[PDB]
């Protein structure tokens, strides 16, 4: 037996960019999927495509962890078919898989500020794409000046905010099943 | 309920290695990584390193670039140490991290538990002697009188009084190294002045890797 | 590297005080890269926090953990008698560091000395080696302060102090200051004494021999 390190995806201490999500596959190894179901420790935790209880008894070829920060309230922006800057600009409506996200204000916002997405994009992202702005008709050939700005506006996370106003970590659970050797079941 | 055990304690000279094993049972062996922190004897911890037991990449500390070897066997559950001098002399202590991560290689949010026992690591180019046993007697409503061991290595000893009978007073200073290269050692009790005219005190020492001593009042 | 300085050295309170542990770090640290570690003396470190703030599975919760950035804090609500241990901070965010410790200590009022000096036996002064052991017995602080006199002369160098923990039983220590000398050079003086200085002496307290008497 080896087990699957979904722990060390779950408890890494720092987490990458929302626009920069850091694509994880997982494979090779047995997953317990009970300690994901009975945590208590999840904001929210919903799926489709998938039985969330009997999802122990089934193994796929590999597994997929997309791991990136948003706010409070964008985790809305984190389902199959939504419109949204994150959405739009940063899941496929036949996503067979689940979304976990928790909350992270001790660890992504400090008392000075941390601010460790991307606001502007001429294309809306395709599925599983990501992207690491022209708003007229001045071609500006580098400079950050008139008509033209940074695509990236650094998000701002204190403690101070509101629930939906807060940094969340968000874990999405992406299962592929291709005619390959299935490997990951408890 | 996860425990590690270490190997017994293991001394040696300013020449080669000392090797520690660590078994541990209760937790997947290959899901959690092994951390060695090295503390003096008098002083604080210090970190030697980490070792992933699934992929088995290895993060020595930056002063153990070069000396240190570190390996681990999926199978017994056992993390080993190697150390390739008198300035190393401490005890080595082997604990389970969760602070790099096993499978990737991440900082985690985590820090070292399930420590072991730590094994007793002593690097002096003495070699074995028996306790020089000496009694320290008293003269001119509370008494006092010790043995002093000198001249012994390696540690540890145990002393009672009156072959344990004697349990309050007792008390046993902790060895200091002798500049000349070996140990020392004092152990001392408090009596009534009244009992020393008619009352036997005899210290009992024993050096294990290797005596009674009779303690009458003095009178020049 | 990321120094961790932990400050103060030793702390000393009564059982039932508060207790406010900090550790400091030349540099900032991550908030969840920090972990504090209890180590009761002749035993194995135990872990008390992670992140900073989260306990470890078992660890009461008199044991609460704070701060952020450079600054960060351990408290013990209510000092326990098993609390009283030999505490660490360490980080991880850039390579690994630990502290240099912070021992909790049991305040007491202040406790007398009792000062005997032994001469060295004849057995041992028949092998070549005479020392000379000065004892301190049952004294509270820690702090005393030992001197060899011998014919008036303040031995430095070979005098080797050895001080006991805290006894489990009225939270006092002891000291033994061991006086290392040939056969010939305690030949060559006769008035040996070692002065001791303790808060609880009203005055110094000499202790002294005369060898052959
Ligand atoms: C993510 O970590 C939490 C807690 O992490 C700590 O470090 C672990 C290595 C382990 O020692 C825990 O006990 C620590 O609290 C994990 O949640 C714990 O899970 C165990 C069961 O394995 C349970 O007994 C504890 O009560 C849990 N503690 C908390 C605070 O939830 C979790 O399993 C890790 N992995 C994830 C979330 O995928």
């Amino acid at each position: 037996t080896n087990l699957c390190p979904f722990g060390e995806v779950f408890n890494a201490s720092k987490f990458a960019s929302v626009y920069a999500w850091n694509r994880k596959r997982i494979s090779n190894c047995v997953a317990d999927y009970s300690v994901l179901y009975n945590s208590t420790s999840f904001s929210t935790f919903k799926c489709y495509g998938v039985s969330p209880t009997k999802l122990n008894d089934l193994c796929f070829t590999n597994v997929y962890a997309d791991s990136f920060v948003v706010k409070g309230d964008e985790v809305r922006q984190i389902a199959p078919g939504q419109t949204g800057v994150i959405a739009d600009y940063n899941l496929p409506d036949d996503f067979t898989g689940c979304v976990i996200a928790w909350n992270s204000v001790k660890q992504d916002a400090l008392t000075g500020g941390n601010y460790g997405y991307r606001l502007f994009r001429k294309s809306k992202l395709k599925p599983f794409e990501r992207d690491i702005y022209q708003a007229g008709s001045t071609p500006c050939n580098g400079q950050v000046g008139l008509n033209c700005y940074y695509p990236l506006e650094r998000y701002g996370f204190h403690p101070t905010t509101g629930v939906n106003y807060q940094p969340f970590r968000v874990v999405v659970l992406s299962f592929e099943l291709l005619n390959g050797p299935a490997t990951v079941c408890g | 309920q996860v425990q590690l055990v270490q190997s017994g304690a293991e001394v040696k000279k300013p020449g080669a290695s000392v090797k520690v094993s660590c078994k541990a049972s209760g937790y997947p062996f290959t899901s959690y990584g092994i951390s060695w922190v090295r503390q003096a004897p008098g002083q604080g911890l210090e970190w030697m390193g980490w070792i992933s037991t699934y992929n088995g990449n290895t993060n020595y500390a930056q002063k153990f670039q070069g000396r240190v070897t570190m390996t681990t066997d999926t199978s017994t559950t056992t993390g080993y140490m190697e150390l390739r001098r008198s300035d190393d002399t401490a005890v080595y202590y082997c604990a389970r991290d969760y602070t790099r991560g096993a499978w990737f290689g991440e900082s985690l949010i985590g820090g070292f538990d399930n420590w072991g026992q730590g094994t007793l690591v002593t690097v002096s180019s003495a070699s074995t002697k028996g306790p020089s046993v000496f009694p320290l007697a008293p003269s001119s409503g509370t008494a006092a009188l010790g043995c002093l061991v000198k001249d012994y290595f390696p540690e540890p000893v145990t002393v009672s009084w009156n072959s344990g009978a004697l349990t309050s007073g007792v008390h046993t200073f902790p060895a200091v190294l002798q500049s000349s290269g070996l140990y020392s050692l004092s152990s001392v009790v408090t009596v009534p002045s009244s009992s020393l005219g008619t009352q036997t005190y005899i210290c009992n020492v024993n050096h294990k890797p290797s005596v009674d001593k009779r303690v009458e009042p003095k009178s020049c | 590297e990321i120094v961790l300085t932990q400050s103060p050295g030793t702390l000393s309170l009564s059982p039932g005080e508060r207790a406010t542990l900090s550790c400091r770090a030349s540099q900032t640290v991550s908030s969840t890269s920090l972990a504090w570690y209890q180590q009761k003396p002749g035993q194995a470190p135990r872990l008390l926090i992670y992140g900073a703030s989260s306990r470890a599975t078992g660890i009461p919760d008199r044991f609460s953990g704070s701060g952020s950035g450079t600054d960060f804090t351990l408290t013990i609500s209510r000092l326990e008698p098993e609390d009283f241990a030999v505490y660490y901070c360490q980080q991880h965010d850039t390579s690994l560091t630990f502290g240099g410790g912070t021992k909790v200590e049991i305040k007491r009022t202040v406790a007398a000395p009792s000062v005997f000096i032994f001469p060295p036996s004849d057995e041992q002064l028949k092998s070549g080696t005479a020392s000379v052991v000065c004892l301190l017995n049952n004294f509270y602080p820690r702090e005393a302060k030992v001197q060899w006199k011998v014919d008036n002369a303040l031995q430095s160098g070979n005098s080797q102090e050895s001080v006991t923990e805290q006894d489990s039983k009225d939270s006092t220590y002891s000291l033994s200051s061991t006086l290392t000398l040939s056969k010939a050079d305690y030949e060559k003086h006769k008035v040996y004494a070692c002065e001791v200085t303790h808060q609880g002496l009203s005055s110094p307290v000499t202790k002294s021999f005369n060898r052959g008497e």
